[PDB]
RNA sequence: AUCGAGAGGA
């Protein structure tokens, strides 16, 4: 008699009906745009309801700058697909093979680092930090490193073999501040990024050969990445990472223009969402009219689902 | 139904202590997402998809 | 000029503030928490650079070589080893937006060495 | 047009680049780039309208003034030109870098947003989100003005 | 051994398909409410 | 979701050739090899076999309502 | 029918 199941059902019935994210007495305070109905027009409109970001800015607001499509935004929301009307800019789409962490817990990296030459805060001498390097996990420095190279190396070694760090757990290290960064955290977008050996494809016909029969030798995705030929990169590690638009661009050449890439592309057209790949020859056309095309195939007429009856 | 185990301990005085689990008490009614792990559509192949009327393209997520 | 930089007391180990004795005039450095003083030999206390005319060889680090990013040539060979690449950048800081000269830094470990052309 | 900015790169980089009154070393060395690409981007686009023969429906509805323009003719056939944001060249998104894609302190025409290629040709990839970003401040400016004009 | 460049545009469409028959085109969401739902609930609780 | 019984632009009948165009697909002929076959000339009726999808066989594997 | 929200079109 002293519990009450009616607050959480009707709780959380509430918040996914009416889309107010928050109690129901401050439903002014609530935040909207949560929650909507899904759009069944056609199975484009759904998919991309379904891959749907948007960021709490306001309508109202007259800054340019949260509306602009931003340089980071590459491969990780498509750079066509967003509403005409006053929404522009903010709502947006998720590219097609971009993926955003579901967190995970850092217990692991920090005993790793404690296993390593890291040395914790509390026992470092304040004097050895001007030329060390600073070492933080989620967002907490936890102590400080003499060997940055190596220690990047060893962790990146071990995120390519699905050893204690996870293929979704991000890894920067910024060199002009000493500062080396492990992200854990849920929430970070990322995408799948071809490793790049020396100056070559770590993807190799061997790899290419077990994944044509992956309904026999059940070679998929997953060892893929196992393998170490594929790295899930997230924006901050992008920073760090030369990316080789094809392998076209490994090839030696009269000019060398990089000479050191250490990620490729699979394929470039990757940035495009759902409603944008349907367009042909999308490099042929005005921006505008990708975007338009983009807002249009949500309202194109067909079959929606296929237990329509 | 989310079920919720719960130990209650009396104390008064005098070591007076019992604990009194009361195992699987209902707290409440979490929504499913279609398609996830704790739907019953979870796994199941197109056939089946289609003995109970669901579309084996739909995606779910909602 | 140059510049000049705090000083810290031998007993509380706080900064020294600027204090003086009129009966010799000799630029004592005092400190204000306890009764130590000090002697000073700068006879500077305060400067103020406003053309901020300073050299960004000291800014640069010698660990930048290690990255993918930025980029290499061969056309400027380190005066201090003779190495054949170097790893070029802008000086990319307020108060040196302009002045596009490059900063190069020598590849080869355990050298480092940066400078200007 | 490429071997000038390369020009242009190459004496700023060597300090021989002396600013013009009134203006930075990087507004000089920006508004000279951009004087370049223009001329450039011109000049492709004249030799586009003088190869337009008379039955081209490109050039008929262009000097008929129904619709299109030289512009247009030259972006279709030539070069598309420079995508510009916020009257400036595509900024330095990530840590001096337009694009992971180049190296760091870029200022070439490719890196900061040179449409290369035409819309028959096709764009690259870079230049297809530099257009993008181009195409959405202008979505954006749409949006925005209306608000205070109706006011 | 090495992807020849006549072979590279069906290996890449190769890996992509692997990666959209692996983990589809919904798995945020998925993933994201199978997180929620097994061990931030318990979190929550304890 | 089933054949068109015509073609859209001149009229034809193409709603008799689906089952014979699955079966010369099935026989390893290439899909202009069996619009050649079926005398499918014109580049409409070849686009109105071409770009057909068949969800009427999608829909007939639900159970009907009325037994 | 009222309020509010969301999605949209020009
Ligand atoms: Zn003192
Ligand atoms: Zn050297
Ligand atoms: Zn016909």
């Amino acid at each position: 008699l002293a519990i009450k199941t009616r607050i959480i059902s009707d709780g959380l019935k509430y918040s996914l009906a009416t889309g107010n994210w928050g109690d129901q007495k401050k439903a002014h305070q609530a935040r909207a745009g949560v929650s909507q109905v899904l759009n069944r027009l056609t199975f484009a409109s759904t998919l991309s309801h379904l891959r749907r970001l948007n960021s709490p800015i306001g309508r109202d607001g007259k800054l340019a700058k949260p509306r602009q499509l931003h340089n980071t935004l590459w491969g990780m929301v498509c750079p066509a697909e967003t509403p005409e009307g006053h929404a522009v800019g903010l709502v947006k789409n998720l590219a097609l093979m971009a993926y955003i962490s579901v967190g995970s817990q850092p217990s692991p990296i920090l005993e790793f680092l404690e296993e390593w030459s890291m040395e914790n805060l509390e026992e470092i001498s304040p004097a050895a930090i001007a030329d060390a390097t600073k070492i933080f996990v989620n967002g907490c420095w936890v102590g400080i490193h003499k060997d940055p190279e190596q220690l990047m190396n060893t962790l990146r070694k071990l995120r390519r073999q699905m050893d204690i760090i996870v293929s979704e757990v991000s890894m920067i290290r910024d060199i002009r501040e000493r500062e080396i960064r492990i992200y854990t955290d849920a929430g970070r977008i990322c995408r799948p990024l071809l490793i790049v050996e020396k100056q070559k494809l770590l993807l190799k016909k061997r790899h290419i050969d077990q994944l044509k029969e992956r309904e026999y030798n059940n070679y998929s995705w997953q060892d893929l990445v196992a393998s170490g030929v594929v790295e899930y990169i997230d924006t901050l590690e992008e920073e760090t990472v030369m990316l080789a638009m094809t392998p076209d661009d490994l090839q030696e050449k009269e000019v060398a223009y990089c000479s050191t890439y250490t990620h490729c592309e699979i394929h470039p057209s990757m940035i495009l969402g759902v409603c944008a790949s349907i367009i042909p020859f999308p490099d042929h056309n005005q921006s505008p009219r990708n975007t338009y095309q983009s807002a249009m195939g949500k309202q194109a007429m067909g079959v929606y689902i296929t237990n329509f009856h | 139904p989310l079920y919720v185990d719960i130990t209650k301990t009396v104390i008064k005085e005098g070591e007076e202590q019992l604990q009194t689990q009361h195992q699987k008490t209902f707290i409440g009614k979490i929504p499913i997402m279609l398609r996830s792990t704790y739907c019953l559509l979870n796994g199941l192949t197109d056939r089946d998809l289609c003995e109970l009327n669901e579309c084996p393209l739909d995606p779910g997520g909602y | 000029p140059g510049f000049v930089g705090i000083r810290f007391c031998q007993e509380c180990n706080n900064m020294l503030y600027p204090k003086e004795d009129k009966e010799n005039r000799i630029l004592l450095y005092a400190c204000r928490n306890c009764d130590y003083q000090q002697e000073a030999d700068n006879s500077c206390i305060y400067v103020n650079k406003i053309t901020h005319e300073v050299d960004e060889l000291t800014q640069i680090i010698a660990d930048v070589s290690q990255d993918p990013t930025l980029p290499r040539t061969e056309d400027h060979p380190c005066q201090k080893c003779g190495h054949k690449e170097a790893v070029f950048f802008q000086s990319h800081s307020a108060r040196a937006e302009d002045a596009m000269r490059l900063y190069y830094v020598c590849t080869a470990p355990h050298c480092g060495h940066r400078w200007t052309e | 047009a490429k071997q000038d900015v390369i020009e242009v790169i190459e004496k700023a980089h060597n300090n021989e680049l002396e600013p013009t009154p009134g203006n930075t070393l990087r507004q000089t060395f920006e508004n000279q780039v951009n004087r370049i690409l223009n001329d450039a981007r011109d000049k492709t686009g004249s030799s586009a309208q003088k190869s337009l023969s008379e039955y081209n429906n490109f050039k008929s509805m262009v000097v008929s003034g129904a619709k299109g323009s030289k512009i247009n003719i030259s972006q279709v056939i030539a070069v598309v030109g420079q995508q510009n944001v916020e009257g400036k060249r595509i900024p330095f998104g990530f840590k001096h870098r337009t694009l992971p894609h180049f190296i760091k302190d870029d200022y070439g025409p490719e890196s900061r947003g040179f449409v290369e290629n035409s819309y028959l040709a096709g764009l690259t990839p870079t230049e297809f989100f530099f257009h993008a970003m181009g195409g959405r401040e202008g979505l954006i400016d749409t949006a925005v003005k209306t608000a205070e004009t109706g006011y | 051994d090495e992807i020849t460049p006549d072979l590279w545009q069906e290996a890449c469409w190769i890996v992509i398909s692997s990666y959209f028959d692996e983990k589809g085109l919904v798995r945020q969401q998925l993933d994201s409410f199978d997180e929620f739902i097994q061990m931030s609930v318990q979190r929550i609780v304890e | 979701m089933i054949i068109p019984v015509r073609c859209f632009t001149c009229g034809k009948i193409v709603g008799n050739k689906w089952e014979a165009y699955l079966g010369l697909l099935q026989a390893e002929y290439t899909e202009g090899d069996a619009l050649d076959a079926l005398g499918l000339k014109r580049y409409c009726c070849r686009r109105m076999l071409l770009a057909h999808v068949d969800l009427i066989e999608k829909l007939l594997n639900y159970a009907p309502l009325e037994k």
